[PDB]
């Protein structure tokens, strides 16, 4: 089976324009993902990390190719680089880093074995 | 696994599900088509998943705000009620169930905040917000207060803000413009400023919540409050002689509470569209049909004019309908999720005096008001490619790559330079920006090539791109 | 000052203007709306000026290629013919009167090149281009030639070129894609190559023109030619028994001549749009209406199927329609101007043997571009030249500089490197606006307290987008 | 200072400013455009690629706020256009006009004179 187009507005212009559900958080459709993604808009508009938007879009609406079965999300390298910058901003506005964006769940690096986006 | 020649309806447990089965039995008693009403837990979570595969119910019952998301995925079918039937229901309820012009569900009930007041302490309620400060000082002499409600959540504080021309998103032609937010304008500005005045004038506490709001009114410690039909059951228990009326008018204009609309959509995967359509139109939406559901558990206000007029005899339901008609219908778009934290942040900061009124609303306009990114900019594009050496017959592996591409917004040029004797300069002084890597890191890959050696293949993985000069 | 409650129509003098007034009288004889048909000189020049201010006619008659320019200015109004009426005319004629989706005028007639043959010298004409070389050598024995026509202008030579898949601009969705020129592809490549073969095989002369083309056929010195309906009146006078037929098929495919379409559009300034609409639909475009116009002066082929089928009884008109249906509809865009010199340059150079077929068409592909306001173009400006250090009198001088955004997207694609030898990490591409051609200049400066030093600088003659690393 | 170019066809060029009166004799741009549009068949035919620039340089010449005199085309351009377009005029019943006399323009963009190639 081939891949689908990205129906979400904020995650259209990225490095890719193709995605496959379900996503890495647990959403089965993109309409539900967008319902939860838009709550990150203050953190994006604030700009703790410049890569935040790409990181969020790589999770909630992950890259996919019809050459490979498994989807392509971000790495631990990206996650830790974003969490370092943005967790202090969340903590000061009364929020903690969510379980859904756990950097331990994602792989360490774009290995020969695994594969993810930096 | 889909039902053919029978109906199966999903509705939440707190709704009158036994009452809907009464109508389901009447449909079986007439048509010879059995109707199975059922109430699963988290049906709004379930419905997208089951409908996407093809399974699920024929009809689905839920508030209208959620249906916009299902309609976008194409899980609901398009309904076709004639002009005659469209007149049966109120005009504003039809607007709540409309995605990109096409009608996607039948309205049933109408929920909205209403002004609940103490008849003993206050036989005649206030028509205006402006007279409440004056009313409170008179009740403070008697050891009471005028008005108390949940200031934390935006849902309860919004009616005052939206009165003078505030809005979440503009709904101009059966479509919600995401980049058209009205929290920063003078309409919403004046409402919140009046609300903040009440707080620092000691008519109201900034840190009042839903618990203290209800507890105050139930003990007769406050003359008024603001809450939906759901909380009537608690107020009945307190034995406070009470009445529900229209919300007060700020600066002449009416207060606009967010309006929920219990709706009933048909599934696209359902083969029983005709059967489902008649059940909703002919059987359910009648004075007999709605009474059957309302008797089990109350719907409050209803879309059908005929039965609503009968139910409006109870002044509480009539007050809910009047607040609904005047009120703002809640956006069904998923960008509404950002609205809640935005106003809740701005209200609490404006209430505590940590931030001013004008600054808080300007930050809400920035953080939760939709900018798109440009598709032709110099950005970092991603792709997959199988790495293999050209003159070496052996294996290969799938690897992720990243390349730069896009049109730089700077204009390239090349103006001619003047060379004198002993000062022979270049013929031209050019400027030209190319999309290129700003930051990159090394990569490598051992290649298990049988009948030889395992040699490594290196390439640079791009971390970021930027427009830089040609000669650099 | 527009006419209200009455009609006034403009149409060229060479058209059947008295015949159209007959239908104009019929509209007055039914409706009670007087219609004044008139034929001013250079009406296509007049129409933009008069319509722009608000004056002018209600209806306007001209070839469809010029209506694209009026439609861009917004001088023509949008017509609204129902599906029933759209079926009356041929489908391809509707495509000729369409600017950015909106229909701007009603088609009337159809002009297109057709194969004219000498019945005495050749009773049955050739269906294929490839057999002409063989036919010519048989007629050269009898002191004659097979085919002769105007080789200089592209309009006459294009049908052969466009046969195997050549085209000026691709017209896919009611719109001409300007950046989609089909002069360089293999379709146009093979046609021009076959044309050049005929020239150097002494079947045809490179320097043949319209004058020699007609003069040859009229005196019975050539068996065939290629020309429109306009030249029939001359051939009738020569008393050469002739016939007009379908154009020959190159490599199986049909030859595609440029098709003109006499069209009738409504002025935007007109308040009588509905009145004008009835006149064109109900009164004019009928077997009675078009016969009244055709009787005064012939339209040849027509868009309306009913009358066309009657006119097709004459095999000449039927041949024009067959060539038109198969033919390429002529672009109405003003970017078409560049196409004409491009192909006319490539054809003459390929015919004379000055340039090859592949090179000539590649240059035509490039030069046709030649319009965007942000493109890499040659900007002019003035600057006072003065010597550094040595204080000297200055002079005001013209310079030329390149500036603009190249339309190609710049990239930087990653390279795979095995050996530890000094390699580039990235293989990038990026186009910069730079000078293509320039010439040296000099300028003496009258410096008192010293000598007259000269200042050198290059004056830019043309710019072009080229690679960053070049 | 100079004025902006009100004519439509001569807007997008190497320059965007002009000063009246022009080199033919027109005192206003409205009159220049009224006579420029008579060259539209010759433009549509496309005898010379530089034709439009040459015509726009004469009828609506370049001007600069740094110099008094206006800036027209050179004889080098004129002769290159006239060579190509006179045969097209002859076959459509026209000759090269006195208003576009190449002798009136300077030979090249010299130190003394100044013009656009
Ligand atoms: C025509 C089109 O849709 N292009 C897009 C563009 O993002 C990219 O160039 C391409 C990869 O080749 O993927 C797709
Ligand atoms: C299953 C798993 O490894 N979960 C990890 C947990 O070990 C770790 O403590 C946490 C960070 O607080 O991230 C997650
Ligand atoms: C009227 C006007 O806006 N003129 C400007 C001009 O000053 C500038 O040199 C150039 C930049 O593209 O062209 C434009
Ligand atoms: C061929 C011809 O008539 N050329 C004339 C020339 O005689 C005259 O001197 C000049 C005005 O300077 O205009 C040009």
């Amino acid at each position: 089976r081939r891949c689908d187009p990205i129906r979400i507005s904020m995650c259209q212009n990225l490095g890719y324009n193709v995605t496959k559900m379900p996503n890495l958080v647990g959403h089965e459709l993109q309409t539900d993902a967008e319902l939860q993604l838009t709550t990150f808009t203050p953190l994006i508009q604030y700009g703790c990390s410049s890569q935040l938007q790409f990181f969020l879009c790589s999770v909630y609406v992950p890259m996919c190719t019809e050459k490979i079965n498994i989807p392509i999300g971000p790495c631990g390298g990206m996650c830790l680089s974003v969490k370092r910058r943005c967790e202090p901003v969340l903590k000061e506005f009364g929020f903690a880093w969510p379980e859904s964006l756990n950097c331990s769940k994602f792989p360490p690096q774009n290995d020969h074995n695994h594969m993810c986006m930096e | 696994k889909i039902e053919e020649g029978k109906l199966v309806i999903w509705i939440n447990g707190d709704k009158g599900y036994n009452g809907l089965a009464e109508v389901g039995k009447k449909f079986e008693k007439d048509t010879g088509i059995k109707v199975t009403v059922e109430h699963p837990d988290k049906l709004e979570e379930k419905f997208p998943q089951v409908a996407a595969t093809g399974d699920g119910p024929d009809i689905i019952f839920w508030a209208h705000d959620r249906f916009g998301g299902y309609a976008q995925s194409g899980l609901l079918a398009e309904i076709t009620p004639d002009k005659a039937f469209q007149d049966k229901l109120y005009p504003f309820t039809w607007d709540a169930v409309r995605y990109n012009g096409k009608l996607i569900a039948y309205p049933i009930a109408v929920e909205a905040l209403s002004l609940i007041y103490n008849k003993d302490l206050l036989p005649n309620p206030p028509k205006t917000w402006e007279e409440i400060p004056a009313l409170d000082k008179e009740l403070k002499a008697k050891g009471k207060s005028a008005l108390m409600f949940n200031l934390q959540e935006p849902y309860f504080t919004w009616p005052l803000i939206a009165a003078d021309g505030g809005y979440a998103f503009k709904y101009e032609n059966g479509k919600y413009d995401i980049k058209d937010v009205g929290v920063d304008n003078a309409g919403a500005k004046a409402g919140l400023t009046f609300l903040v005045d009440l707080i620092k004038n000691k008519h109201m506490n900034a840190d009042t919540d839903y618990s203290i709001a209800e507890a105050a009114f139930n003990k007769g410690e406050t003359a008024m409050t603001i809450n939906g039909p759901w909380a009537w059951s608690n107020i009945d228990t307190s034995k406070v002689n009470y009445g529900v009326t229209v919300l007060p008018t700020f600066k002449g204009q009416p207060s606009k509470p967010f309006v929920g609309v219990l709706s009933a959509g048909i599934n696209a995967a359902s083969p029983n569209k005709e059967l489902a359509k008649e059940f909703l139109e002919n059987y359910l939406l009648t004075d007999e049909g709605l009474e059957a559901v309302n008797k089990d558990k109350p719907l409050g206000a209803v879309a059908l004019k005929s039965y609503e007029e009968e139910l409006a005899k109870d002044p509480r339901i009539a007050a809910t309908m009047e607040n609904a008609q005047k009120g703002e219908i809640m956006p069904n778009i998923p960008q509404m999720s950002a609205f809640w934290y935005a106003v809740r942040t701005a209200v609490i900061n404006a209430a505590s005096g940590r931030q001013t009124v004008d600054e808080a609303l300007k930050d809400a306009q920035t953080n939760a008001a939709a900018m798109d990114s440009d598709p032709r900019r110099c950005m970092r594009h991603h792709y997959v490619d199988s790495i293999s050496h050209p003159l070496y017959k052996c294996s290969s592996k799938m690897v992720l790559l990243a390349r730069c591409e896009g049109h730089c917004s700077q204009a390239s040029r090349s103006e001619p330079l003047v060379s004198f004797s002993t000062v022979l300069k270049q013929p031209f002084r050019s400027s030209c920006h190319c999309c290129r890597p700003q930051t990159s890191k090394l990569k490598a890959l051992r290649l298990r090539c049988s009948g030889g050696m395992r040699l490594t293949a290196t390439y640079r993985y791009i971390l970021s791109c930027h427009c830089e000069e040609c000669n650099s």
